[PDB]
DNA sequence: AGGGACAAAGGGCTTTCCATTTATTTA
DNA sequence: TAAGCAAAGGGTTGACGAAAGCCCTTTGTCCCT
C-alpha cells in the first residue's frame, strides 16, 4: 500500500545552477533523486521513487549571462595571492519554490512521517539552497488511477517535469524541436587508482560523464499519467520513468 | 604538421574528450575515453600555459585536428603509421580528484562514489550548433575570468564563451 | 606524530541564510505592504573616468536598475530566514584523522563568543550595509521557534553586552555546541523617509543592456542570501592591528579593500591547522577564529 | 615614491536626494496638493533642421508629453527629500592608503562654505533648472528634523551670506565632517501665473513613440533624483576664469556645453589628488573641491 | 653526543599566451 | 472618409592567472672524536 509525501512551496536559496557545464538552471534528476536515498539513509523511510515541479525559478543573474559570486581565498599556497579579488571559474546560482512528491512505504500511523520529513528538511540541502519557508507535509493515500488523480488535483498550480527522451542526439533534437535537456544518467570511464583521496576510503571511485535526456514541463492539471512525471533509480547508474517516455 | 607535433610532444602533450578543468581551473584530470568518439566528435587540448607554434597562417594545433574530422583521417589510420603512433604517444590517462564533485549512486545492494567530470564535444558542438541554426534560448559564459586561457586551447581559441541551455520554466501569474 | 594535512579538505556551512525580500511599508501600520519593484531608469552623466582627459567633454547615458521606496510610504521593511545546522565537526571531504585530532583538540574553545557575535551582527543590521546607512529609525523583530524578540537600536561597529540578545546566542550556542538545528526569521524596519532610495545586492554580470542591475524575485526587490550570510559571517577581530571587523577568510583579506591582514605573518589558517594539529597550544584569541572558518564552511588546498 | 589608487576606488554618494513630484496649489493657499500629471498631447509643427533644406515645406508629428499646472491654479510646488549623510572619507569600495593618507591630508578643509553653497543651492531653488524662469516670486521651505524654515529671494549666481541658510549650514557641515545623516523635506513654491507650464525631467525613451516623455511615478510629474543631486552640488567656481557655478566633477565638465572647465590644465580632480597622497600642500579652495567630488562619487580608476 | 652537510618539499615571484564570434533575441 | 508620425549629442571605467622555472629556507637522515 503506497503512500505519498508533499513538500508544497519549499524556497530553495542558494542552489548552485551548474547541472552540467553544458545544462545549467534546474540540478538533475540525479539530485532529486538522490534527495531519496538521502532520507533513506539519514532517516530510514525507504523512498522508491520522486517527482518534481517548480511553482517558481529564476537563475540568478540577467538575460544572457548569469554568473558566480567573487570566490573566496580558500586555498592553500595562494599566502601573498589574497589582496586581489579572486579566481573566479563559473558556478552560477539560483532561486525557485519547488513542490515534491515521495514515494515512500510506511506501515505506520500518518502523524509520524509528517515530523520525520519536517526534521529531515531543516537539517538536509537542496543541492546546496538553504530552505526558507516550506509548507506543512500531509500524506496522500492512492491505490488507482481515480485516487492517484486526487494527487494530481492538488499541486494546482505547479509545472511538472515528463520525461521526452531524444531522437539522435543531445543538440540536435534541441535545435529542431525546441526542447529542453537535462543529465538523466552517469557512464563509468576510468577507476582511480589510489583511494586516499576519497570522501570514503572503501568504496571503489570511478570517473563518470553525464549522459543527458529531453524532458518536457508540464501543466499540473493536464497530466494524463502521474507515473509518467515520477522518477527513479535506474540502470546503470542512471534514472528513469516509472511510465516510460511520454 | 610534424614539426608542431614533435613541439607538442616536447611540451606537456595532452590531448582528450573528458575533463574537469571546465569545473575549476586546478583539476589536471585527463582521460581519452575510446568507444564514444564518433565521426563529428571533436577534442579540446592542453600544454602549459596554452603554449604552441603557428602554421604561418595565425593557425595554431587545435582547428588544425577540429576541422572536419581531421584528427579522423589519422585515428582510422590512412595517412600511416608514422603520424598515428606518435598521435597516440600523446592521449594518456591523467587522474586527479582534487576541486572537483564527488557524489554518489545507488547501485545494486549499494553505494558508489564517483566524480561528475566534463565532456569536449558538448562544449563545441554547443558553440556551433545552438549558434549558427537559430536558437534563441541560451547563456553565454565566459571561463575563466579575466585570463581565459589557463585551462585549455579550447578555452584559450574563442573567448565569446560556451553556450548552456536555459532552465527556467514559465511561472505562475 | 609528524603527519601531513590532506591535500583537500571539505567543511559543510552550518549557517545558512535565506535570500532577504524587500518591502514598502509605513511607519505606523506595517500590514498594508507591497514589495518595492525593481525598475530600470536611464541616467545621463558625464565620462568621469581616470586620466583620458580628452573624451572628458562627452556625455554616457546608460541604463541602471534603480529601486525606490514609493511616495506613499516611508518604511522599508527586509524579511529572511538563518539556520544554524549543528554537529560542525564532521568534515565532508575528510574522514576524520586530521580532523578529528583538530576536533578533540578544539572542544575547550569559546562557542557562547562567536554565537553572541553572530546573534549581535544580525541584530545591529550589519546584513543591510546601505539600507541602515541614512535611516532615521531601525527595528529588528526575530521569530525563533515560537518566541518573539524586538531590537530598536544597537552600535553595528562596537560589540556591546545586553541581557536582550544573550538569550538568543544560549538558544544558538547549545545547538552550535552538539547537534540540531536552530531556524530565526528574520525581519528590518527602517524609516528612510517618503520615497527613499533603497539599495539591494547587485548582481555579477556583464550585461550588455543593463550597466548596474539590482536583483530580483520576478520584480521584487531583493538581496543575496551570501551578502547576507558576509555579515553574520564579518566577526573578526582578532588579527593584528584590529580596528574594525572583517569578514572570516582564511587569509584575513577583505576584496572590497583589497587587503590583507592575516596572511603571511603566522597569523593565517593554515599555519595555525598545523599548530593545532602538532600538539603547539594555540593562542586564547585565536581559537574561536578557527572555528568560525568552518562554520562558514569551505574547501582547503594543499 | 608614489602611492596610487586602489585598481578600484569607488566613493558612494553622500547625498541621496529622493526624486522630486510635482504638485499643483494656490498660493495664499498651499494645502490643497493636487499632482500635476504627465499628459500626451501631439504637436503637428514643421520639419526644420540644420541640414535638408529640401524637407521644408512636410510637417512633421510627434506625440510628446507635457504637464501643465490645471487652470485652477497658479503655483507649482516641488516636494523632495534630500539626506546629507556623513562618513565622506571612508572608501566604500577600496580604501587603503589612499582612502586613510587622503584622511590623514583632507582632515582640514572648509566643510562650513562646502555646506552653505548646498544648502544655498536648495534655498535659492536652483534645483528647478526650468522653472525658475516665468515665475514670479520663489518661496522655497525646507524642513530638518522639527524645525522650518521659508526663502523668498536669492540671487543664485553669487552666493550671498544671509542668517537663515547659515545654521542648516552649520548642520550639514557638521554631519560632513563626522557621522551621521540629515534629512532635508523641502517644498518649493513658484507663483508661475495662472495655468502655466512646468517642466519635469524628461527620461531616455530608446526608440519609442514618445519623442519627449517626462519622469513618471504613478501617472504623475516628477523630476529625477540625479537631476536634483546634479543641482545640489552647482558650486564650483574654483576654475579657469572662474565664473559660473557649474557642477563639481573630476574634470568640471557640464554636458551641455560640450567643455570640460577641469580638464587638460592641470586642474582636474584626479590630479588634485595624486599630490594630495604623495604629500603636496593642497591649497584652500581645491580640497574643498576634492572633497565636494567625495560627497559627489564616481569611481576612481587605475 | 650534537652541530654540520645532503637533499627533499614548500613557498614567493615571474612570465605567459592569447584573437573568436564581440551578438542579434524573446516566448 | 483623406492628406501628411522630427533632428543632433554621447552610451565607463577598475579588480578579477594555473603551471613551469628559479632561488631560499628547513628540517628527515647520517656522520665522527
Amino acid at each position: 500500500m503506497r503512500k505519498f509525501i508533499i513538500v508544497k512551496n519549499v524556497k530553495v536559496d542558494g542552489i548552485n545552477a551548474k547541472s552540467s557545464d553544458i545544462t545549467v538552471g534546474m540540478p538533475p534528476a540525479t539530485t532529486f533523486c538522490g534527495l531519496g536515498e538521502t532520507m533513506s539513509i539519514k532517516t530510514g523511510i525507504v523512498v522508491k521513487a520522486v517527482s518534481y515541479g517548480s511553482v517558481k525559478f529564476e537563475v540568478r543573474g540577467s538575460r544572457f549571462n548569469t554568473s558566480v559570486t567573487k570566490f573566496a581565498w580558500q586555498d592553500r599556497g595562494n599566502g601573498g595571492k589574497a589582496n586581489n579579488n579572486s579566481p573566479i571559474q563559473p558556478k552560477p546560482l539560483a532561486d525557485g519554490v519547488f513542490t515534491l512528491c515521495f514515494e515512500v512505504e510506511w506501515e505506520d500511523c500518518a502523524e509520524v512521517l509528517v515530523d520525520k520529513v519536517t526534521n529531515f528538511i531543516n537539517t538536509a540541502r537542496i543541492a546546496g539552497g538553504t530552505i526558507a519557508s516550506f509548507n506543512k507535509p500531509f500524506v496522500k493515500v492512492a491505490k488507482d488511477a481515480e485516487e492517484l488523480a486526487s494527487v494530481k488535483n492538488a499541486m494546482m498550480p505547479c509545472y511538472v517535469v515528463v520525461d521526452c527522451g531524444v531522437e539522435v542526439n543531445i543538440f540536435e533534437d534541441a535545435v529542431n524541436r525546441k526542447l529542453q535537456p537535462m543529465v538523466n544518467g552517469y557512464k563509468k570511464l576510468e577507476k582511480i587508482v589510489d583511494n586516499k583521496h576519497m570522501r570514503d576510503k572503501f568504496t571503489p571511485a570511478y570517473l563518470a560523464t553525464p549522459t543527458y535526456t529531453m524532458i518536457g514541463y508540464k501543466m499540473v492539471s493536464n497530466v494524463d499519467n502521474f507515473d509518467q512525471a515520477l522518477w527513479q533509480y535506474g540502470e546503470n547508474t542512471k534514472v528513469k520513468t516509472i511510465g516510460g517516455i511520454y | 604538421i610534424k614539426e608542431m607535433i614533435e613541439d607538442f610532444i616536447s611540451k606537456g602533450g595532452l590531448i582528450f574528450t573528458h575533463s574537469g578543468r571546465y569545473t575549476n581551473t586546478n583539476n589536471s584530470c585527463f582521460i581519452f575515453n575510446k568507444n564514444d568518439i564518433g565521426v563529428d566528435t571533436k577534442v579540446d587540448m592542453y600544454t602549459p600555459k596554452s603554449a604552441g607554434i603557428k602554421n604561418e597562417e595565425g593557425e595554431n594545433l587545435w582547428q588544425v585536428l577540429n576541422k572536419a574530422n581531421m584528427f579522423y583521417r589519422i585515428y582510422s589510420g590512412e595517412l600511416g603509421e608514422e603520424l598515428q603512433y606518435l598521435l597516440k604517444s600523446c592521449c594518456t590517462a591523467k587522474e586527479d580528484v582534487t576541486t572537483l564533485p564527488q557524489i554518489y549512486f545507488k547501485n545494486g545492494e549499494g553505494y558508489d562514489i564517483l566524480v561528475p567530470i566534463g565532456n569536449a564535444h558538448n562544449l563545441i558542438s554547443g558553440t556551433e550548433y545552438l549558434w549558427e541554426h537559430k536558437y534563441y534560448n541560451t547563456f553565454t559564459q565566459k571561463l575563466g575570468g579575466s585570463n581565459p586561457q589557463n585551462c585549455t586551447h579550447a578555452c584559450n581559441k574563442m573567448r565569446g564563451g560556451f553556450k548552456q541551455f536555459n532552465c527556467t520554466p514559465p511561472q505562475v501569474e | 606524530t609528524k603527519l601531513k594535512a590532506p591535500a583537500v579538505l571539505a567543511y559543510s556551512r552550518k549557517i545558512n541564510p535565506t535570500n532577504a525580500l524587500m518591502f514598502a511599508v509605513n511607519w505606523s501600520d506595517r500590514d498594508n505592504t507591497t514589495a518595492v519593484m525593481v525598475g530600470t531608469k536611464t541616467v545621463a552623466g558625464t565620462q568621469s573616468v581616470r586620466g583620458n582627459p580628452n573624451d572628458a567633454d562627452k556625455g554616457n547615458i546608460q541604463t541602471v536598475n534603480f529601486a525606490n521606496l514609493p511616495h506613499n510610504k516611508n518604511t522599508l521593511l527586509v524579511k529572511y530566514n538563518v539556520k544554524f545546522v549543528g554537529d560542525v565537526f564532521k568534515a565532508e571531504l575528510g574522514g576524520g584523522e586530521y580532523s578529528n585530532t583538530l576536533q578533540t583538540a578544539l572542544e575547550n574553545t569559546d562557542f557562547g563568543t562567536l554565537a553572541y557575535r553572530y546573534v549581535y551582527n544580525i541584530a545591529a543590521g550589519r546584513t543591510l550595509w546601505r539600507n541602515r546607512v541614512g535611516a532615521e529609525s531601525i527595528e529588528t523583530v526575530i521569530t525563533v521557534n515560537d518566541q518573539t524578540f524586538t531590537f530598536s537600536d544597537l552600535l553595528v561597529n562596537e560589540f556591546d553586552e545586553d541581557v536582550d540578545v544573550a538569550e538568543i546566542a544560549d538558544m544558538v550556542a547549545g545547538v552550535l555546541s552538539g547537534e540540531g538545528f536552530v531556524t530565526l526569521k528574520v525581519e528590518h524596519y527602517m524609516l528612510l523617509g517618503e520615497g527613499s532610495e533603497v539599495f539591494p545586492s547587485q548582481e555579477f554580470v556583464e550585461n550588455s543592456k543593463l550597466s548596474k542591475q539590482l536583483f530580483d524575485l520576478n520584480g521584487q526587490a531583493a538581496m543575496h542570501d551570501q551578502k547576507i550570510g558576509n555579515a553574520i559571517r564579518t566577526i573578526d577581530t582578532w588579527y593584528e592591528d584590529a580596528t574594525t571587523p572583517i569578514a572570516v577568510e582564511p587569509y584575513g583579506s577583505v576584496v572590497r579593500n583589497g587587503v590583507a591582514y592575516r596572511a603571511g605573518n603566522k597569523t593565517d589558517l593554515f599555519t595555525l591547522m598545523d599548530g593545532a594539529v602538532n600538539g603547539k597550544s594555540l593562542t586564547e584569541e585565536d581559537q574561536m577564529f578557527v572555528t568560525a572558518n568552518l562554520i562558514r564552511g569551505g574547501v582547503f588546498g594543499g
